[PDB]
């Protein structure tokens, strides 16, 4: 049993950070980073080429 | 967008397809301008001796 407030800032805490800490959040930020990494290699190798 | 992310590899995996290619092409591009500067001894030797 805490206060108002703590309850608050404990629920409020888990469902933020565990909807920011979903594998699927995960994979989307991931699949965006490969994007940015495959355009950065699109323009290194155009660069060789 | 894993749909964007295999067509950037594909693009990428022709351009090294092509990569090796090009590398071909230096080879034979190199080789012939080297034989073109070859030819041109005969030409020096042929306007000094004779």
């Amino acid at each position: 049993v805490h206060s108002q407030r703590t309850v608050k800032k404990i629920r409020g805490n888990l469902l933020w950070y565990g909807h920011q800490d979903s594998p699927q959040v995960r994979r989307k930020l991931e699949l965006e980073a490969a994007v940015t990494r495959l355009r950065a290699e699109i323009q290194e190798l155009d660069q060789s080429l | 967008l894993e749909d964007e992310v295999q067509t950037l590899l594909k693009l990428k995996n022709l351009k090294i397809q092509r990569r090796n290619k090009c590398q071909l092409m230096a080879s034979v591009t190199s080789h012939k301008s080297l034989r073109l500067n070859a030819k041109e001894e005969e030409a020096t030797k042929k306007l000094k001796q004779s």
